[PDB]
């Protein structure tokens, strides 16, 4: 369920899966998002709410941010601890 | 209260009486009877001279 | 003097004052540990409380 | 009881019913139930503030 | 001793090993706590804690 | 205050830790570190400028 | 009341008097060897500053 989300600003909706690709919660789920700014512009990411409660260990649930295209080349940050820095 | 420290009922290093005396003290505290004795002896002489 | 250095004081200042007042409408946690004490407490200074 | 653990260092009230089937050390701080209320405003009654 | 393997000397494991434990009473004590508010709360940090 | 309970340290029935841990609790209590330990967490900001 | 409550205001003139005050938020360029002085300090007033 890779989805586009580009422009000047926007809110990656909290658990936006019920309408894009309504998946059963029993199976493991994951959906990626692609962001593009205006021409000649970088991006600042600031979390407004984030709580991966079910563990403080990350083999199951987490959120990650990669720089550039959606490849493994250089992980900007995968964040699992209670708080989440801006990037 | 600047500092805290309690009182007790001393018994030798080995005594099968300590467990039951502890049970009894916790009992009395749950019924609050020792508070009644305290008020009988501290408050009992406590306020006969309300100024 | 009053309008310069003003010190306001509490209406109630003791546990007993909560009883025999019938205007503050106090409370407690539902059947936690406080209710357990107020139940069966036979000092009767808190039996009005529980009533 | 089932020995799947050991000394459980956490706020655990030393009450009568537990004491039969556990063992508690000596308390490391005391307790009690008390009132909680809002301290008063200087908003005078204004009926007769004189 | 050999050119290849080296010191195959028999004391590396002594006939009666000194370091032997016949007691399992106190190993990896399993304490137990709870998430009370000002008692035991998750530390506030950003990188994962282990 | 109205009543008194005591937060303690559990231990399995008949385990020898009791008599080896109560002494440590008393050592900490009468050695003065316990009050600073309590204050380091209960302190908070304190009393602001309502003066 | 206005004049004699204003006249006895005390503008900050020292680190400790600042520490007692609460409204004025503090700060420093982080990890520029300045805040670290508060980090590793032992003095009580600087400790509450760092807190
Ligand atoms: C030939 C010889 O004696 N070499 C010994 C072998 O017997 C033994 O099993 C091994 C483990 O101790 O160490 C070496």
């Amino acid at each position: 369920c890779q989805f586009e989300l580009s422009g000047a600003d926007g809110i990656v909706r909290s658990s936006q899966v019920e309408q894009e690709e309504k998946t059963k919660p029993g199976q493991a789920v994951d959906c990626i998002w692609t962001i593009k700014a205006t021409p000649k512009a970088k991006i600042y990411l600031r979390f407004l709410d984030y709580q991966m409660e079910h563990s403080n260990e990350c083999k199951r649930n987490f959120v990650a941010v990669y720089d550039g295209s959606s490849a493994i080349e250089n992980l900007k940050a995968k964040f699992c601890s209670t708080v989440a820095n801006d990037v | 209260l600047i500092d805290s420290k309690g009182y007790g009922v001393g018994t030798p290093m080995g005594s099968p009486y300590r467990d039951k005396i502890t049970i009894a003290i916790l009992q009395l505290q749950e019924e609050g009877k020792l508070h009644m004795m305290k008020e009988k002896w501290w408050r009992g002489n406590g306020c006969p001279e309300e100024e | 003097a009053f309008l310069t250095v003003e010190r306001m004081e509490s209406p109630i200042d003791s546990a007993d004052d909560l009883a025999k007042q019938t205007k503050i409408e106090y409370g407690a946690v539902e059947d936690g540990a406080t209710m357990t004490f107020f139940k069966k407490s036979k000092i009767s200074t808190y039996d009005k409380m529980w009533a | 009881i089932d020995h799947k653990a050991d000394l459980a260092v956490a706020p655990l009230a030393i009450t009568y019913v537990r004491e039969k089937v556990i063992d508690f050390s000596k308390p490391f701080m005391t307790l009690g139930i008390s009132i909680l209320y809002r301290k008063p405003n200087g908003t005078n009654p204004g009926v007769f503030s004189f | 001793w050999d050119p290849a393997s080296g010191l195959n000397m028999t004391e590396s494991q002594k006939g009666k090993p000194a370091n032997i434990t016949d007691s399992l009473s106190n190993r990896s004590l399993i304490v137990t706590t709870i998430l009370e508010e000002p008692y035991v709360l998750f530390k506030k940090s950003d990188k994962p804690l282990y």
